[PDB]
RNA sequence: UAA
């Protein structure tokens, strides 16, 4: 009874491509991070626009991109899971993407293999689109193309093709061949480094012409050898192929073979190449110590621009560097084969290494100059311009993004909220704890602060009185007259905020009424003041002009520049508009004679294009025309023009809140459910047109109106990226009981147009240009008003009657990827600390600690000092570790204390434990412990140390007052065997050694004595503990249940998993009474096990019942236990989880009625709804199940009447209870939200 | 406490199981039970098996730690008339 | 005091680095500081399990007493080796140092086979006379069976639940016992002549059988019924395993000289069919890479092959690794350690070729250059790679 | 011929009154406690 | 208090 969704959206990019695919009017940037395929545009100057986003069921393993007769647009291949193959088309019509086909092959490569497969297959393309191949191991599946899309599909084995053909290396599709030719690399008898000396030159060459013949039924396909290549290094991995022929790429040679099949030349790139063992062509011999030691070398072709001979191949290997290869044949033999290391001069790329995939996006028929954009698997993905291409070159960074690299560790801390006062006035976000994660793998690595909230810059705070709504006027550009009311009162103050907000005391401005609504009018030369009853029009020395009195009382009103919108108690509209000559008369406005018979809820004056197309003489994508827009009790939106004749429009589907919405004429149940909408641009630099629409149970909706077809608004349902903020029938009616939810919208915040909602969680709309908007939760202090303040800043009041200015921070903040992230450089230029990992929080000293890992080079030494016998020390060396601790104050993010370790040492584990250091008197401790393992060589004996570190406070060095803590170690130990985890258990503390795991405990004075012992199978990957039961995981075995008792020491195995599985992470799942554990898998599963004592075949709970399992889409590299925040109802707990690819993930326990109900809603959306990729989403998850929340957030997305329907299925209540149980999982992180 | 919560005294289903058999429950630093004698046998507690306080098997009265048990080689189990706990000064050098 | 240790604890700690970081197994070079990027077994799949070969004579160890060793079997978890000896008696060895002496004397005659349970609670021990102990890891005899066969129990093999096992003996039936309570549930009747060997399927209800009779049998365990014959051997079936993890091959030697890999879920479908100038006594499937087996031979000469690599030939032969006739063979299940006994009263633990090794492929076990003492050197040496094979 | 109680701790050896430890003979016998306990935990709830 |  388990919930799983994802915290963060992946980051890391792993494909790209440049195509059209929703689009033929440019060129887009197709990126694929783990799940989500984004299109962008990019920019003449790099910047990346995102055009549109895909969230799929399962992880992309692969994309390609084929054409379609009859369209410009080209049709998507996308590799998902282990061999299968969905045919994705762009439906322009409904802007969104339907699967043409699915082709599985799993099942077929699983009956025609021997062997386990690969977990991840590669396909590869024609360049003459005429055929696409799949292959995982040495079994190739074919999918003929037709020049009625798709050709029946054939699979066989390598060895059908070619006879000889026995452990595939790689398969590629040679070029400027007319037919599919395609080019095997294999090796008939594996070789490794350890085995070189009695196998010479192993790896094979062969170019097969494949003659595919298609058929109704199924399709034949004969392969004829046009060359064959016997000896070749051992080391080659990838095949390049180019428009004569393949570079070959190897760990340490560079190969060319032509499309002929005679080996023409070679490189050698290290020491470690094969000397004096080719010996039968050109060697050109580089002392360069290249090495590509990766399985598979990123590299971009790019084809000779018409032919200017500037045919350009560019390899990069891990540490990202780029190398220039040039082959300047003049025809079928080769001249002039090199390699060159692209000069960095200024090392922008130092930050990023692992390269996964190479795209150029703008062309410009010269190969001199190029735009690249490369994805990295640490870094941020970066958008690279290369100018001179040379054997002057310069490369400059054009943008960038995010990358939260590998999530390698999480942790919960204070990195806003420490101080709990801030200019005077409390913290906005006070008390509110976040996560921070460790990111990247090498020089550029940080920690990332997965923020609950946005957290704004305070530039101003002052405390006001009694007010319930306060309007800033900006007359010359220059913030006066900061009007407040106060509704409980029926006050209005004008406080002139030109001098400290002081009282104004001037104009004959109605200071005795509830003011409704103040703004600047008539082109900042008039004041308009709508009081409850009456409208006053005054100038700028607030001096009255007009006066209109009205019936009954006012409760919406909008400005435009020339137009007021005042809507009464009785339902009916007023427009005014002031007269142009010299204002002060406010002329009225005839309404169409249709509106007067029908309730309006809410109105707003608007410009927009949208409905230009059905205006006279306005059929142009410009000149945004004035529309007054109106909600109708039927949640109908309807507008029309100043000129409107008698014509009302009215935007369709939206009273269902459809997937998609269009323009047309409204011509004619109140069920009031839209409070407030309103379309304005949304985006940073690029500004996007956006319909946000409020209901009244403080949900948010979100249309994009379309650039191209503008007169309809889409919304994508099958990304979750918009958050869920309230439910429709009046369930979580906590989140718009205490305050109104308003909507503010304001075009310049930092340089980003905003949307501000008001409440007690307030919400900010902010909209990154490579992402869509974003509903992040603003602060941690309710929201009463907000209004612009000066430029790019705003003012909001709380509902404590404290006023403070904000500024959207933007330095290191990422306003994407569903949850704001804060960039914290820890290493700075000086001391640059590699990849860091291990980020604890010290609760009583808050303070970070962090443990880095420099890669240094590795010495084999033997138990001796005396070196290991093989050595060669004018070679490159594999890299060993040395590590150390990193004490990092939150307060400045700089690291105040640093112990090192020595060679050969990686931190393994390190908690922020509380030590109880008195059994009698139960005195606890919060000690940092630190696992150390030797990382050496199998042949060595294993060894570790475990440290034991007490924060101290210390006199602060002057200058830094930060600086007032220090490590002081308690306890320190080398220990036999490697200390891969370390655990605290009922106040003591359990490290694990080699296959064996030791309990410890501390006395007040210092001393560390074992008391329990247990011996582990394999290998400890993980240890967790609640209270005293721990879970221990083992690298071969599953993971283990054991209690812990203390006057008679023991470790009392509990129970054990009974599958024997990798774990990569363990986690308690408690779910109410019962107890279940959280176990990751190597193989990107999370499974589910309880203890279940009292079932029948668990021989007393001795082994453990599998209840779920999940395929996670990468795998995970930590978990933590964390509090569940519970809106509606024992202390209950969460998982939380980082993963390699950027992406934070949660598990949220049920109980058995609310996992009934939301099993039934995500088996209702799987079998009723249509999946983005044809992918089913139970089946993608499973290579009782864990619910995927992504599939129940489509739920939320539904049209209302669907949602009932939905809801129907199982239970008459079932639509307000899951609704409830759905705000509960959505919300189950705001336990960060208040704490301490 | 989000940092370190609060694991220690959960409502558990199984608890009562955990008392019956290993003798276990979680509250590591129990008080000794008072009426309790190992070499009278479960029958002397009132209590019976399910008692809150600790019951200690005879196997941890005895003095050395049984050289087998380390090594997880001790064929006695719980009639071993040595030490089945890793207590240090108990051992034999 | 120092000595040659063979532990997968740092290796375990780089691999969990490398998979936590997204970082790929880098490739080794052929340089010793690259022994550090060799990763566990257990991370080797596809063109990487030519790593998981054990081809580096490491230890040799013998018994106080030169005792004939019928069967070796290592822990569930690899942390021993017990050494069964035709005295019936059980010698412990940890994998860590190959070091241990003290015997237990499990049986009264000689122990013909053990088997460990898939849970690791549970090992099984037959002996020459029939009866069949049940043991605690621990080594706690739990239950005997004195007359589970009238003659010398020769193969015992437990269910995928562990909850039932089948033997078999010199006599011409298997029979299917029940574990929870000891009792003899059914007999595989059948095979004429004399069973020489039984295996269970890892995964589902199938069991295989190798008679003198010239035949393979695959039974079910439902109905004890045979449900296909091999009638593809020309002389007695010695030896025949399914596989340890998938099961979908199934390998059995024969005294005629000949092994034969059948695909089982294709109609028992011959794959592999090689055959030798010496007799096959034993065979031992790799525990992690599947396609990949060892094959002994009467002359010593371990013979390591791959389905996927050579159909016909061995990828790798160690002409002389024992001096004599190998009796058993024991893949520890970490896969970094071989284990291997034969008549030589020796046995010689193998474990992974090192990125740079002077005497790789030349040592005495691959030259028949024995003198004296040629492991002297080759046991007692603390680092691994050492100085180019011989001994004092 | 005759084997010696090397590894077994005496107290699973009855005297008989094939294989002795020192002078008188003796044999060994299961342990039928562990096994019954497993018997026991192989209970429901148990 | 040993196997
Ligand atoms: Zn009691
Ligand atoms: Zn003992």
């Amino acid at each position: 009874m388990n919930v799983y969704d994802d915290v963060l959206d992946a980051t890391v990019v792993s494909h790209s491509l440049a195509t059209h695919f929703t689009t033929s009017d440019y060129e887009e940037l197709l990126v694929v991070r783990t799940n989500i395929l984004s299109v962008y545009r990019p920019t003449r100057d790099g910047k990346l626009y995102l055009t549109d986003e895909f969230k799929f069921h399962g992880l992309i393993t692969d994309i390609g991109l084929i054409p379609q007769k009859d369209s410009p647009l080209s049709c998507l291949l996308l590799c998902t899971g282990v061999a299968k193959i969905s045919i994705l088309k762009f439906n322009t019509l409904t802007n969104s993407i339907d699967t043409l086909s699915l082709h599985y092959y799993e099942g077929k490569f699983k009956g025609k293999s021997l062997v386990e497969l690969a977990k991840i297959s590669t396909l590869r393309m024609d360049p003459g689109s005429s055929c696409a191949l799949l292959f995982n191991n040495d079994i190739i599946a074919f999918l003929p193309f037709h020049v009625k899309f798709t050709a029946p599909s054939v699979v066989l084995v390598a060895s059908e093709l070619y006879e000889g053909a026995k452990n595939i290396i790689d398969i590629q599709f040679l070029k400027n061949f007319t037919k599919p030719t395609i080019a095997l690399l294999y090796q008939p008898k594996l070789v490794w480094a350890g085995n070189t000396t009695i196998s010479k030159l192993p790896t094979q060459y062969v170019i097969l012409t494949l003659n595919i013949q298609p058929a109704e039924s199924a399709t034949k396909i004969e392969s004829t050898t046009i060359a064959f290549v016997k000896e070749l290094p051992w080391d080659l991995h990838t095949i390049v192929p180019v428009s004569n022929g393949a570079i070959i790429v190897g760990t340490n040679e560079l190969a060319f073979l032509d499309n002929t099949g005679v080996l023409q030349s070679t490189v050698l790139l290290n020491s470690f190449a094969d000397k004096e063992l080719q010996k039968t062509k050109i060697i050109n011999n580089s002392s360069l110590e290249i090495m590509f030691r990766e399985k598979n070398t990123t590299s971009i072709w790019i084809p000779s621009s018409k032919s200017n001979n500037d045919e350009t191949l560019l390899l990069m290997d891990l540490k990202s560097n780029i190398y220039y290869i040039q082959m300047e044949a003049e025809g079928r033999l080769l001249i002039k084969f090199d390699i060159f290391k692209l000069p960095i001069v200024n090392d922008l790329l130092k930050e990023n290494s692992n390269p996964k995939c190479i795209t150029r996006l703008n062309a410009t028929n010269s190969n001199k100059n190029m735009d690249l954009f490369i994805g990295f698997g640490s870094g941020n993905a970066l958008v690279l311009r290369l100018n001179n291409l040379k054997s002057p070159f310069d490369i400059e960074l054009l943008s960038s993004l995010r990358n939260v690299g590998p999530i390698t560790s999480l942790t919960v801390g204070k990195v806003s909220s420490i101080d709990d006062v801030v200019k005077g006035l409390p913290n906005p976000n006070k008390n509110e704890y976040s996560l921070v994660a460790t990111s990247g793998n090498g020089s550029g690595s940080h920690l990332t602060v997965i923020q609950t909230s946005v957290q704004p810059e305070i530039e101003l705070a002052l405390k006001f009185i009694s007010i319930t709504q306060i309007w800033n006027l900006k007359i010359k550009g220059r913030d006066r007259y900061l009007i407040t009311t106060d509704s409980t009162k029926s006050r209005s103050d004008i406080y002139e905020s030109d001098n400290n907000f002081k009282l104004h005391k001037g104009g004959r401005l109605r200071r005795d009424a509830t003011t409704v609504y103040i703004s600047m009018f008539g082109e900042e030369k008039r004041i308009i003041q709508v009081t409850t009853n009456h409208l006053y029009l005054y100038d700028t020395h607030f001096r009255r002009l007009t006066t209109i009195k009205f019936d009954y009382e006012v409760i919406h009103v909008s400005v435009m520049d020339p137009y007021i919108l005042v809507t009464v108690s009785r339902g009916d509209i007023k427009i005014f508009e002031l007269e142009e000559k010299n204002k002060r008369k406010l002329l009225k406005v005839d309404l169409p004679e249709i509106l007067n018979e029908m309730v309006i809820t809410s109105g707003l004056i608007l410009k927009s294009n949208m409905c230009n197309e059905f205006l006279i003489g306005l059929s142009k994508s410009q000149e945004e025309q004035l529309l007054f827009t109106f909600v109708t009790a039927d949640n109908q939106i309807i507008f029309f023009t100043k000129d409107h004749n008698d014509r009302i429009f009215q935007l369709n589907g939206v009273d269902q809140l459809n997937e998609s919405l269009y323009i047309s004429t409204y011509q004619l149940v109140p069920d009031p459910s839209i409070k407030q909408v309103m379309i304005n641009k949304l985006g940073h630099d690029n500004k996007e047109e956006y319909l946000t629409i409020l209901t009244f149970g403080g949900e948010i909706y979100q249309y994009r109106k379309l650039p191209q077809r503008r007169s309809r608004f889409y919304r994508n349902v099958t990304r979750n990226d918009l958050a869920i903020t309230g439910a429709p029938d009046n369930a979580y009616a906590k989140g718009v009981s205490s305050i109104e939810r308003i909507m503010h919208y304001f075009p310049d915040y930092n340089g980003y147009s905003v949307i501000f909602v008001t409440g007690s969680v307030p919400y900010i709309l902010i909209k990154e240009d490579d992402s869509t908007p974003k509903i992040f939760k603003f602060g941690n202090i309710p929201l009463v008003s907000v209004t612009p303040w000066s430029e790019r800043s705003v003012m909001c009041v709380d509902d404590i009657k404290n006023a403070r200015v904000y500024t959207l921070t933007t330095d290191n903040m990422y306003y994407g990827n569903k949850l704001p992230l804060k960039q914290i450089k820890i290493s700075n230029v000086l001391d640059d600390y590699k990849t860091l990992q291990k980020l604890v929080y010290h609760e009583r000293a808050q303070l970070f600690l962090v443990s880095y890992c420099k890669r240094v080079p590795y010495e084999a030494l033997g138990e001796d000092g005396e070196k290991v016998i093989g050595y060669d020390e004018n070679v490159p060396h594999a890299e060993g570790f040395q590590s150390g601790i990193l004490l990092i104050n939150p307060k400045s993010w700089k690291v105040i204390d640093k112990i090192d370790f020595p060679k050969n040492s990686v931190v393994n584990e390190m908690r922020s434990s509380m030590i109880q250091i008195n059994s009698k008197t139960k005195r606890k401790r919060e000690y940092i412990i630190a696992g150390v393992a030797n990382a050496t060589t199998e042949d060595t004996p294993p060894t570790g140390a475990f440290h034991i570190y007490d924060v101290i406070e210390v006199v602060p060095e002057p200058g830094k007052p930060d600086t007032n803590y220090k490590l002081k170690e308690i306890f320190q130990e080398e220990v036999s065997g490697t200390v891969s985890t370390v655990c605290e258990v009922s106040g003591r503390f359990m490290i694990s050694q080699s296959q064996k795991v030791l309990v410890r405990d501390i006395q007040e004075d210092n001393s560390v004595i074992p008391v329990a012992f247990l011996d582990i199978p394999v290998f400890v990957t993980d240890s967790k503990s609640f209270g005293n039961l721990l879970i221990i995981g083992d690298a071969m075995q599953g993971f283990q249940f054991i209690g812990f008792d203390a006057e008679p020491y023991r470790m009392i195995s509990l129970g054990r998993s009974m599958s024997k599985f990798q774990t990569m992470s363990l986690e308690f799942l408690v779910n109410g009474g019962d107890m279940y554990f959280a176990a990751t898998d190597a193989d990107r599963n999370v499974h589910v096990l309880k203890y279940a004592p009292d079932e029948p075949n668990s021989l007393s709970g001795q082994r453990l019942v599998h209840c779920s399992s999940f395929t996670l889409h990468s795998t995970n590299s930590c978990m933590m236990l964390l509090p569940r925040n519970e809106e509606f109802g024992v202390p209950s707990f969460q998982n939380v989880g980082g993963q390699v690819d950027g992406s934070v993930f949660k598990i949220v326990p049920l109980s058995e009625e609310k996992y009934r109900r939301l099993y039934v809603i995500q088996q209702q959306i799987i079998d009723r709804e249509l999946q983005l990729g044809g992918l089913n989403p139970r089946m993608e998850r499973l290579a009782r199940p864990m619910l995927d929340f992504n599939v129940i957030r489509r739920f939320c997305g539904l049209a209302i009447d669907r949602r009932k329907s939905i809801a129907q299925k199982a239970g008459r209540h079932a639509h307000f209870e899951a609704w409830r149980d759905i705000i509960n999982i959505e919300f189950s992180m705001r336990s960060l939200c208040q704490g301490k | 406490s989000l940092i370190h919560p609060d694991t220690a005294k959960y409502p558990f289903k199984f608890e009562p199981f955990l008392r019956q058999e290993y003798s276990f429950s979680l509250d590591p630093d129990r008080p000794i039970c008072e009426f309790y004698n190992s070499r009278e046998g479960p029958k002397s507690c009132p209590r019976g098996p399910l008692c809150p306080k600790k019951h200690v098997l005879p196997i941890f009265q005895n003095k050395i730690v049984c050289r087998h048990w380390l090594r997880g080689l001790c064929k006695k189990n719980d009639q071993c008339e040595y030490l089945h706990e890793y207590n240090l000064r108990k051992m034999p050098e | 005091t120092q000595r040659r240790s063979v532990d997968v604890s740092s290796p375990y700690i780089n691999l969990y680095y490398n998979r936590r970081h997204g970082l790929p197994n880098l490739v080794v070079e052929p340089e010793t500081s690259y022994t550090i990027d060799i990763m566990p077994p257990n991370a080797y799949r596809g063109r990487d399990r030519v790593i998981n070969l054990p081809s580096k004579f490491t230890h040799l160890s013998s018994n106080k007493v030169k005792h004939v060793i019928p069967a070796i079997q290592w822990t569930p978890e690899g942390r021993r080796l017990v050494v069964a000896t035709y005295s019936g008696e059980f010698s412990l060895w940890n994998a860590s140092s190959f070091t241990f002496e003290t015997l237990m004397q499990a049986h009264d005659s000689a122990v013909t086979t053990m088997k460990y349970s898939h849970d690791s609670d549970w090992m099984i021990s037959g002996d020459a006379d029939g009866m069949i102990k049940i043991w605690q890891p621990n080594f706690s005899m739990v239950k005997e069976i004195d007359a589970a066969h009238t003659e010398s129990i020769r193969d015992m093999a437990f269910s995928s639940n562990d909850s039932k096992f089948v033997t078999c003996s010199d006599d011409n039936i298997l029979k299917i016992w029940n574990f929870s309570n000891g009792k003899q549930e059914r007999v595989l009747s059948g095979h004429h002549w004399d069973v020489k060997s039984c295996d269970w399927h890892p995964e589902m209800g199938l069991i295989a059988s190798a008679s003198k009779d010239n035949l393979v049998k695959l039974w079910d365990p439902r109905s004890g019924n045979c449900i296909s014959s091999i009638l593809k051997f020309k002389h007695t079936v010695l030896k025949t395993r399914f596989q340890p993890t998938k099961g979908n091959l199934l390998m059995a030697i024969s005294k005629d000289k000949s092994c034969r890999v059948f695909d089982i879920r294709y109609s028992m479908k011959e794959l592999m069919c090689v055959r030798d100038e010496t007799d096959y006594m034993t065979l031992e499937w790799h525990p992690i890479n599947e396609s990949m087996f060892t094959l002994a031979c009467y002359d010593g000469s371990l013979k390591h092959f791959d389905l996927l690599q050579n159909l016909n030939e061995p990828i790798l032969t160690i002409p002389y690794a024992h001096d004599k006739c190998i009796t058993s063979l024991s893949y520890n299940p970490v896969g970094h350690i071989f284990a291997t006994a034969a008549k030589d009263r020796t046995i010689r633990f193998w474990t992974r070729a090192r990125p740079i090794d002077p005497n790789a492929y030349d040592d005495p076990t691959y030259n028949n250059k024995k003198i004296n003492g040629w492991f002297f050197g080759i046991n007692n040496d603390i680092n691994a790679v050492r100085e180019k094979g011989a001994a004092p | 011929r005759i084997r010696r109680t090397t590894g077994i701790p005496k107290k699973f050896l009855k005297s008989i009154e094939m294989i002795t430890d020192e002078g008188k003979f003796v044999v060994q016998v299961e342990d039928k406690q562990s096994w019954e306990d497993y018997q026991r935990k192989r209970e429901n709830r148990q």
